[PDB]
């Protein structure tokens, strides 16, 4: 039989490495022809342009939605993209997470 | 720069959009009301009946009308590919080439070439139509094309400007009629070009209207194009290639022709 | 759920029942046979030779034309004698 | 509700059942025939087209008979088509 | 019973064919000299650089449109317009600003990508529209 | 008096039914289907009310026309009566 | 093995370039990323037009609708003829008078009653592009190589749903009717909000009432031909049903 993975949450912070562990990649999928701004490659190439997110999202566990994928025009973008940090947490969690005065008391009844 | 790619990337952070949060756009629908003979003067003679009747209208279904198509529009057409001057132009290319809007049943008897945007026209052009002006033909003549025009019964117009719809019918190409007493002058004389006038006089009448509007009258025998301009249909031949009585099957893509004797008299005749 | 097959237009030609008194009359003529063929062509399964008109209708069609379409010498006769009349 | 047949179409449909049903075929076809009797009371149109005097345009004309209305004396004699009017 | 008989002909079929009419509006064909005869020009190539863009109708012709209302009331109508529309409503109004002598009065409608101008300046906008490439 | 004491039984609709699900499918079955069949060819419903709308005497002179003669007496009675009234009151007589 | 890419068959306006999205499997729950297809920004990134849906919506709604609610006036209700004696006779001149009980109804439904209209066809076509836009805009369309499943069973379509975040109720459009893959056949036909079409029953009523829009390679394909087809056409000179020089293809 096929046991369906845990759910996977989908918070994320930005690795300190980012951009080494970006040049690395690039390097690889585009090779060492043009290490001179590398993050100014174009990802016109459908391609290559595979082979990078999809290392990236492998790797990182983030992957660019459908909706950003077209905005992802240079490598550059990509690097911004992985730069943004997103919380998985309840908008419970985000009120009780952020700091209440004694005062104010928050019930969740779901 | 960005106006339709800045909507889509709000759409992006709103709700999914659903049935339960949509609406129509403002100004579109106008609030209902709700309440929580004409030409009768009184008594007098109403102003419509006091008038004195005068036939403005009488006999207004049985003119003949033509719809008109300007050297403009023609130029136009062959501009944007829409009108191939290489072929013959008649009502089908005209009206496939969403030139000319034709409608039988409101007594339309075909196109009127009109003079209208003569001095650019530019195309050299083999056209067939149902009437035109003097100055009309003169620009199609002095470009080296060739204008010709053509009598075509309520019947036959339909069918020419829709070949595709009378050929789903199943009915064999019918011959189309020859113009009534009046128009007969006018189509047998070759100053119109009339299909049916003589075609020894026309080289007079072509150069009668070169002297008149000041051009060289040129010779299209010496054209590379002119077997195509000289190509003419019968008077009684509604279709190039096509002879009536011929049964058109597009499902099989084949033509049918009669052999009986009686029936290939009456088709010719 | 899994959506019910396409609707889809029914093919072939379809020749309703003469007999039943329900089939439109319309459906039945010839009228209605010679669309079948120009639709279907040989699938249809009418026989080309019907699409013409038989002896006895192009008897009363040539008999129609000649009554009410006079030849193009009568109508340029006629036009010389109206012609000498008037002037 | 809706009948299935047109109330007008019920008689031939009387035709169809029972003993009529068995009657000869010759014989149920002269029931079926409705041809048009030979104009008495009124003058038929020579041709099927007219050129109309008022607008001098060919239009189509029809014939359109009058109503004969046949009393039961007639049945007995022989009237040659003639009727009441 | 018996019925005329009959020859089946495809060669002619071909005749047929010209009769057919098209649902696609054909491409317009190159020409050497432009603009032509009636005044047609084809968008530049490559795109101009802005940060607008006005499609062309499905036609090939400029989307300027001249449009009237309560039988007084004269419009000039730019359809089909992309990107910064809000753009295209300044260039139009310097443009037409020195014609008339005033600021045009206009309505931009984002949602459409409709630009409206009060008065008639059809002519005047589709020439404009065609120096800039579209 | 004249409200109802209790609480009428909770209403429960079904949203995920079959025909709620498949609500609007083929509604483009000509767009989609290259023309072959039209989307009022879907309408299911009186014979004389298919791919057509109309004022209340605009129906009712359909229907008499395309199923008239299949009515029942008393039913074609009243509708040609309403016909008539509806032929005075629309026509401001 | 190889990544799946997918490029726009039909003319791009050179002012504006494709939209993209990734293209998924159901082979398997962690089959994402299998490759990368190309979608026409024509069909996929129109102009948001909230209020094309909500007019092509209301037509789904309504056009087809046939209310057979009907009422009885005071010339139809049983009796009535008389002029009631009680003491002239014409004070009332019907027992069946609405103003009184078991008279007629004075303005009720008048049924059957129908709403048909049609909205124009490029309005529907455009409502077909404006959906599928705001699909891939806000994260709900999902590009699929195929419906193949590994088994028949619901479940495992609904475990896999709910590992990728789809949502509660998921709109599979397949290219064709006979050809679905038995597979998702069987799965989506015990699910009551996992509803498998064809291409050719896309419509924006559905597309909306579903969280998430599925769409096969080959359908995003027949999309775009259909739907661009509606640009660049001449008007009709007579039904498309009828033949045309260039149509069907
Ligand atoms: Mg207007
Ligand atoms: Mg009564
Ligand atoms: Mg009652």
């Amino acid at each position: 039989i096929l046991v369906c993975p845990p759910l996977r949450s989908r918070a994320y912070t930005p690795p300190e490495d980012l951009q080494s562990r970006l040049e690395s990649y690039v390097k690889e999928v585009f090779g060492s022809s043009l290490p001179s701004n590398w993050q100014d490659i174009s990802l016109e190439d459908s391609r290559l342009k595979f082979n990078l997110l999809a290392h990236l999202a492998d790797d990182l566990g983030h992957v660019v939605p459908n909706s950003r994928l077209h905005q992802m025009c240079r490598v550059r973008d990509v690097l911004d993209f992985y730069n943004v940090p997103i919380q998985d947490r309840s908008k419970f969690d985000e009120l009780s997470a952020s700091n209440l005065p004694p005062n104010l008391k928050i019930t969740w009844s779901y | 720069q960005g106006g339709g790619a800045r909507a889509l990337d709000l759409l992006r952070g709103l709700p999914r959009v659903s049935l339960a949060n949509l609406k129509p756009n403002p100004g579109s629908k106008k609030p209902e009301r709700r309440p929580r003979r004409l030409g009768f003067e009184g008594g007098q003679t109403p102003f419509y009946i006091r008038i004195p009747k005068y036939g403005f209208n009488e006999g207004h279904s049985f003119r003949r009308q033509y719809k008109p198509l300007s050297l403009n529009r023609l130029q136009y057409l062959i501009d944007l590919g829409r009108v191939d001057p290489s072929q013959p132009i008649d009502l089908t290319q005209l009206v496939n080439g969403r030139g000319v809007t034709i409608q039988p049943l409101k007594r339309d008897y075909g196109v009127q070439l009109v003079e209208e945007g003569a001095d650019t026209f530019t195309a050299k052009v083999n056209i067939e139509v149902q009437l035109a002006s003097e100055l009309a033909i003169a620009a199609i003549e002095k470009n080296g094309g060739v204008v010709t025009t053509a009598f075509y019964d309520p019947r036959s117009l339909d069918i020419v400007c829709k070949p595709v719809p009378f050929f789903l019918r199943g009915q064999p190409i019918p011959k189309r009629m020859l113009p009534p007493e009046e128009l007969v002058p006018y189509y047998t004389d070759a100053k119109n070009r009339g299909y049916l006038a003589d075609p020894a006089k026309f080289p007079e009448a072509r150069l009668e209207l070169a002297r008149k509007y000041g051009y060289i009258l040129p010779d299209i025998t010496k054209d590379e194009l002119f077997k195509m301009l000289c190509t003419r249909k019968d008077p009684r031949q509604i279709f190039f290639g096509l002879a009536p009585g011929w049964v058109v099957n597009m499902a099989d893509k084949k033509i049918l022709k009669p052999t009986d004797e009686n029936l290939l008299k009456y088709y010719t005749s | 759920y899994r959506a019910r097959p396409p609707p889809r237009r029914r093919p072939g030609p379809r020749w309703p029942d003469p007999e039943d008194l329900l089939t439109p009359r319309w459906q039945l003529g010839p009228r209605y046979a010679a669309k079948q063929f120009a639709r279907y062509g040989a699938a249809s399964g009418v026989v080309p030779g019907s699409l013409w008109p038989s002896p006895e209708q192009l008897r009363e069609l040539e008999a129609e034309e000649r009554e009410w379409y006079p030849s193009l010498a009568t109508m340029q006769e006629s036009l010389r004698v109206k012609q000498l009349a008037e002037e | 509700p809706l009948h299935k047949y047109p109330v007008w179409l019920w008689k031939r449909l009387q035709l169809r059942e029972g003993i009529c049903s068995r009657l000869p075929g010759h014989y149920l076809r002269s029931l079926e025939e409705e041809r048009t009797p030979t104009p008495v009371h009124y003058r038929p149109h020579g041709a099927k087209f007219k050129i109309n005097p008022k607008n001098g345009q060919r239009e189509r004309v029809e014939d359109v008979p009058i109503p004969i209305y046949f009393p039961p004396e007639s049945q007995r004699g022989l009237w040659g088509g003639e009727g009441w009017i | 019973p018996d019925y005329p008989r009959f020859v089946e002909s495809v060669d002619e079929y071909q005749f047929v064919e010209r009769l057919l009419p098209a649902t696609r509006i054909p491409d317009p064909p190159k020409h050497e000299h432009y603009p032509t005869p009636s005044g047609w020009q084809p968008p530049r190539d490559p795109p101009p650089n802005l940060p607008y863009f006005v499609r062309r109708s499905r036609m090939h012709n400029i989307p300027v449109y001249k449009d009237i209302t309560h039988g007084n009331r004269q419009m000039t109508v730019i359809r089909k317009v992309e990107g910064d529309i809000w753009a295209l409503q300044k260039d139009v109004e310097d443009f037409l600003s020195p014609l008339l002598g005033k600021t045009p009065v206009t309505q931009v409608n984002e949602v459409t990508g409709t630009l409206r101008i009060k008065g008639y300046f059809d002519q005047e906008l589709k020439a404009w529209l065609l120096e800039k490439g579209f | 008096i004249g409200i109802r004491l209790t609480l009428p039984p909770p209403k429960v609709v079904d949203r995920w039914n079959e025909k709620r699900a498949m609500f609007g499918v083929y509604d483009n079955i000509g767009i989609l289907g290259n023309f072959e069949k039209h989307p009022k060819e879907l309408i299911r419903g009186p014979i004389w009310l298919r791919g057509w709308k109309g004022n209340e005497l605009q129906r009712c002179i359909r229907k008499r026309k395309m199923v008239g003669s299949r009515m029942f007496a008393d039913d074609l009675h009243n509708l040609n009566k309403r016909i008539r009234y509806l032929y005075k009151h629309f026509n401001r007589h | 093995p190889e990544p799946v890419l997918r490029k726009v068959e039909l003319p791009v306006p050179t002012h504006r370039r494709p939209v993209q999205a990734w293209v998924e499997s159901l082979r398997g729950f962690e089959q994402e990323r299998v490759g990368l297809a190309d979608l026409h920004p024509d069909v996929f990134a129109t102009a948001p037009r909230l209020d094309i849906l909500h007019q092509v919506a209301m037509w789904q709604k309504n056009f087809k609708r046939i209310s057979y609610a009907k009422t009885k006036t005071r010339a139809e209700v049983r009796g009535g003829g008389r002029k009631p004696w009680p003491q002239g006779r014409a004070r009332h001149g019907s027992i069946r008078s609405p103003l009184w009980r078991g008279g007629g109804v004075a303005h009720g439904p008048r049924g059957p009653t129908s709403y048909y209209y049609m909205l124009p066809m490029k309005v529907r076509a455009l409502g077909l592009k404006v959906a599928l836009t705001v699909k891939l805009a806000q994260d709900d369309l999902h590009i699929m190589d195929s419906l193949e499943l590994p088994t028949g069973d619901p479940q495992y379509l609904t475990e896999l749903a709910h590992y990728r975040r789809w949502g509660d109720s998921v709109l599979l459009v397949d290219l064709t009717h006979e050809e679905m893959p038995q597979s998702i056949v069987e799965a989506t036909s015990r699910l009551k909000t996992f509803n498998l079409i064809p291409a050719v029953g896309l419509n924006v009523h559905s597309m909306l009432k579903h969280q998430t829009l599925v769409l096969t390679l080959p359908t995003v394909a027949f999309l775009e031909d259909k739907l661009l087809w509606q640009d660049s056409r001449y008007r009709p000179l007579y039904p498309f049903s009828l033949p045309y020089s260039d149509f069907p293809r």
